[PDB]
């Protein structure tokens, strides 16, 4: 019913800064308390701010002290978050929340939230891939079969394709989605399940690609 | 100040889903509860304990009874498998449990397998080692990783992926241990542990094969 939009979201290096700012619609700005909120993919919420309309009581979670600071202009109907040294760790989407509660009766809640801005703080450029060979072993996935595969490890951006013996085995391949880690960088593994009996006849090469970095590994995969 | 919640809770169609989350003198705080759908922002389901919004589906309720907050769901469908996060005010600082993942049942549960691969001697000789847990053919989508140093837990260094889709429709993921050549050769083993509706599966690897 009512909306928050933020912006100010992008690509920063570590040790970087960036401002973000939220503006209201439908509701007075000046009349709520406003709140910072943050998710890191894939995990949870954490509260990061909060600052009265009156701007005179003001807390930060731990993570963001000394770093942050929130601040709010009433005749502008906007909320910033300045952010400086910027690290990894800070990599998150952004929410502007409102809390519409009473105050006296310390009965909160976050109603509406933004849409969200995304915070990339990263120094990654292209680099192609190091291929490591993992190899085979019968205990995990056997009855007559052995698991083998390649890592294919830091590499950005995406896509990396692999395929095996040139496409030629295809059956039994399971290539898992790549991570995105802390360091910016991607990796991924792509595994082949094959008879054991095989495995002193048979050569095994993933055929990895990274055309973003132009490289090409192909990597044999030996019996230990 | 913590709020704890289960990582996953699942539920058959039409049947009644409870979440709870638990926190000291939590029967002192109002609680509040959040949905969020994959991409898409929070939005406020239950707050002041048991108010509900307008417009949030009656099936919807909220208690605060002997110190947990539970949101519960009767008659549950589809479009409630969600993230669901409690929160409560502590002391000007605002907290959120960790989030339940509701899935909503459509095929019998499937374990996962878990595969341990150790670090290739030639990454050893490249100064590196990687850990590679890969976990698939799990459904629910919603799996707890934790690797070990021996029987300790690990500090740092794990990377493990969000689950995502197989063709089958179940689950996929992956985590990565990244140590030193010397963290690698002075434990006797690393383990990934993987928890999956209440049952663990541990994977562990040596560096004296």
């Amino acid at each position: 019913e009512v909306q928050l939009q933020e912006s100010g979201g992008g690509l920063v290096k570590p040790g970087g800064s960036l401002r973000l700012s939220c503006a209201a619609s439908g509701f007075t700005f000046s009349s709520y308390s406003m709140n910072w909120v943050r998710q890191a993919p894939g995990k949870g919420l954490e509260w990061v701010s909060s600052i009265t309309s009156s701007s005179s009581y003001i807390y930060y979670a731990d993570s963001v002290k000394g770093r942050f600071t929130i601040s709010r202009d009433n005749a502008k109907n906007s909320l910033y978050l300045q952010m400086n040294s910027l690290r990894a760790e800070d990599t998150a989407v952004y929410y502007c929340a409102r809390d519409p509660g009473i105050a006296a009766a310390d009965n909160h809640w976050f109603d509406p939230w933004g849409q969200g801005t995304l915070v990339t703080v990263s120094s990654a450029s292209t680099k192609g891939p190091s291929v490591f060979p993992l190899a085979p072993s019968s205990s995990s996935k056997s009855g007559g079969t052995a698991a083998l595969g390649c890592l294919v490890k830091d590499y950005f951006p995406e896509p990396v394709t692999v395929s095996w013996n040139s496409g030629a085995l295809t059956s039994g391949v399971h290539t898992f989605p790549a991570v995105l880690q802390s360091s910016g960088l991607y990796s991924l593994s792509s595994v082949v399940t094959v008879p054991s009996s095989s495995l002193g006849t048979q050569t095994y090469i993933c055929n990895v690609n990274h055309k973003p970095s132009n490289t090409k590994v192909d990597k044999r995969v030996e019996p230990k | 100040y913590e709020l704890t919640q289960p990582p996953s809770v699942s539920v058959s169609p039409g049947q009644t889903a409870s979440i709870t989350c638990s926190g000291d003198k939590l029967g002192d705080k109002y609680a509040c509860w959040y949905q969020q759908k994959p991409g898409q922002s929070p939005v406020v389901v239950i707050y002041q304990d048991t108010k509900r919004p307008s417009g949030i589906p009656e099936r919807f309720s909220g208690s605060n009874s002997g110190n947990t907050a539970t949101l519960t769901i009767s008659g549950t469908q589809a479009m409630d498998e969600a993230d669901y996060y409690c929160q409560a005010w502590d002391s000007s600082t605002v907290v959120f449990g960790g989030g339940t993942k509701l899935t909503v049942l459509g095929q019998p549960k499937a374990a996962p397998s878990v595969t341990l691969f150790p670090p290739s001697s030639e990454e050893l000789q490249a100064n590196k080692a990687t850990l590679v847990c890969l976990i698939s053919d799990f459904y629910p989508g919603a799996v707890t990783v934790a690797w070990k140093a021996d029987s300790s837990p690990v500090k740092a260094g794990v990377e493990t992926t969000t689950p995502s889709k197989q063709s089958n429709n179940k689950y996929a993921a992956s985590s990565y241990l990244s140590l030193t050549p010397e963290q690698w050769k002075s434990h006797r083993s690393y383990s990934c542990q993987v928890t999956h509706e209440g049952s663990t599966v541990e994977k562990t690897v040596a560096p004296t094969e």
